[PDB]
């Protein structure tokens, strides 16, 4: 869905505005972005209340976190 | 059939515990000459303290370690009650019982990392310097994971050099470490890797911290393989904190903006292992360069 | 206190009495004071070096509950489940008590180097003809809070321990006991040697410690740091008789259960002493003394 | 003898331990106890 991605975008665009801005595309990866520890923690309880689901530990990755689009990939799997 | 096994005979006895070993001269001798290269290593105006195997539990419990490895923490308890209640808690050890179920919490625990008590430490000192502090820490350090594997140790030295100051200090420091470590290394002819890591953070958001921390790259490890190349030993750590201990502590840099902090972490327990392990128990028989760099003879 | 100005140059204030961190002037002299012990250990002398932990049972074992229950440091931690802990950390997280979840380990903080030395001789059969010698050390814990520069409750000791028949240990403390005041007075140090007590625990305690100076198995090196009507115990020199071989069942080379004692050397005692003494600056310390300590 | 020093006669600690015990079980005895007086 374009509503995942778009919604993602949101959640890292609304955490990314508790400190500075940036340019957040789907191939950026997140740490470049700017997100630190908190952040990816922030983020991934943004992530886990927008869906209503909940990550498998399993899938708690630097791979699936890398970008918004490997986080998507992860989102809409389940 | 673990590869390091058979170094025991020459360098362990048992205590009646996993991961704790009384030390033989011979190990004990190479522990200290690799204490004492690492030493030489020193950069001028590093100052040099030496920490007993406990420190503070509000200390440790302020830098945050509860949050990240409460499952490895040891903590110091003792029997506090009276001396009627005491005297029960003997009397019924001596009919079989537990008497340390009258023991309750003291203000300590065993330090899990050498560096934690040196930040309050240089806070208390008021502003940073420019170009920062930099220490040159040591404690017997322990991990609550028992194990059957001689390199991991419930109880085990740990050496560190830590810098505090700007990010810049930082970075500079780590990145001149990671250079000099692996000389050191290479000088000891040791086979290794140095490649980025994480802490094993506990519970699932520890899971995501770790993520954070390998996409950040904030810790390289020295990997040597030890049983196997697909499960190498780490031997040392670099660390870079960003600012977690500057804003506990309240440390601000000559800027001042929040302490950034790192440090460079060698394991003298695993080195010395590595040691034995890569070169065998009979000294005579160290490569030359070795037993030259270690002041062998 | 006498000591206290001795603090800004030796030690580094780490939250908690009597447990400090050292500095490079005071570690260096620790160090010379090691290695000077040393160079007076008898040939034949097993050298073991301990981590600041033991078994818990093997303490238990050797009847520290009946002697100093007061002191011992025990080793506790999470050891719940997943749940449980988080719950703690979750207590920690709003400030309150996460320690209400800790529970004891199979491990106790050390209070004397030389606890782990019996079962590691007692595995190894029978004594040799003259017994065995170990030279051990370790980073000790005694649960005696307090201000003073002498008393800790992390402190280093090093101990030569002597194992074998009623003779074998008896003459080993009476040549340390001589050895040891020598070393003292190369340091350039004031003492004298007395009959003393180990601080038993209790009421029963307070007989034990009467008849231990009664029997005289206990001398200390005694050295004025404070006051010369209270001098700090820096050495001592123990007889535990066969308490510690039939404990173990270690036998001598005559089928009797053997004999134990110990020559112990608090390290941090000593290098405190030598501050008093000598003062902060190495380079005034008196030639024989830094003549001595390899200086 | 009663001049005998106690320990001389053979009392060790954990005779002295239940001498402490057995003078209780005589009288108002509660003994705390010093060196001197032993
Ligand atoms: N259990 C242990 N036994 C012996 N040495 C240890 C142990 N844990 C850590 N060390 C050593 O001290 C250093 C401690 O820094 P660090 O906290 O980076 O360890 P670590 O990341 O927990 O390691 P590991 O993955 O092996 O558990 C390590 O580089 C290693 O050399
Ligand atoms: N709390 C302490 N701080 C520093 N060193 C100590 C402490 N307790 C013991 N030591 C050192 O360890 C040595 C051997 O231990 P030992 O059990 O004989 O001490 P002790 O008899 O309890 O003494 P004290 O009456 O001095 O507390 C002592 O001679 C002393 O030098
Ligand atoms: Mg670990
Ligand atoms: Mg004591
Ligand atoms: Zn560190
Ligand atoms: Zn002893």
């Amino acid at each position: 869905t374009d509503v995942r991605n778009r919604i993602i975008k949101l959640v890292k665009g609304i955490l990314e505005q508790n400190a500075l801005a940036a340019d957040v595309t789907p191939q950026a990866k997140l740490v470049d972005v700017g997100l630190t520890s908190m952040d990816m923690v922030n983020l991934m309880l943004g992530v886990e209340a927008e869906f209503d689901f909940t990550i498998p530990q399993s899938e708690i990755t630097p791979e699936n976190f890398q970008s918004v689009e490997t986080l998507e990939r992860m989102v809409m799997t389940q | 059939a673990d590869p390091l096994d058979h170094l025991a005979d020459k360098l362990f006895h048992s205590m009646g515990s996993d991961g704790v070993y009384a030390r033989t001269a011979l190990y004990e001798s190479i522990v200290e000459r690799l204490a004492a290269l690492i030493t030489s290593h020193r950069e001028a105006g590093t100052e040099a303290l030496r920490f007993p195997p406990v420190m503070s539990r509000a200390q440790l419990e302020k830098s945050g370690y509860l949050k990240s490895f409460p499952n490895l923490l040891g903590c110091v308890c003792g029997l506090h009650g009276t001396e009627r209640e005491i005297n029960a808690a003997v009397s019924r050890f001596d009919a079989g019982g537990d008497w340390t179920t009258s023991l309750s919490p003291a203000d300590l625990v065993l330090s899990p990392a050498a560096c934690y008590p040196v930040y309050p430490i240089a806070a208390s000192r008021g502003p940073l310097p420019k170009g920062g502090l930099r220490f040159d820490v040591a404690a017997d350090c322990f991990r609550r994971e028992p194990s059957k594997h001689l390199d991991r140790l419930q109880s085990f030295r740990m050496r560190e050099y830590v810098c505090i100051g700007t990010p810049d200090d930082v970075s500079d420091f780590r990145e001149r470490w990671m250079v000099r470590a692996q000389a050191i290394a290479r000088d000891l002819g040791l086979t290794f890797r140095v490649d980025y890591a994480s802490d094993p953070f506990f519970g699932r958001v520890g899971q995501m911290k770790a993520v954070s921390q390998k996409q950040q790259q904030l810790k390289f490890e020295l990997l040597i393989p030890l049983r196997s190349e697909e499960q190498p030993t780490a031997c040392m750590s670099f660390n870079y904190h960003r600012e977690h201990f500057g804003t506990t502590w309240g440390i601000q840099d000559a800027n001042g903006e929040p302490a950034h902090t790192g440090c460079v972490a060698f394991g003298m327990d695993r080195l010395a292992v590595a040691m034995f392990h890569t070169h065998g128990t009979d000294l005579s028989a160290w490569p030359a360069k070795v037993r030259d760099i270690l002041g062998l003879q």
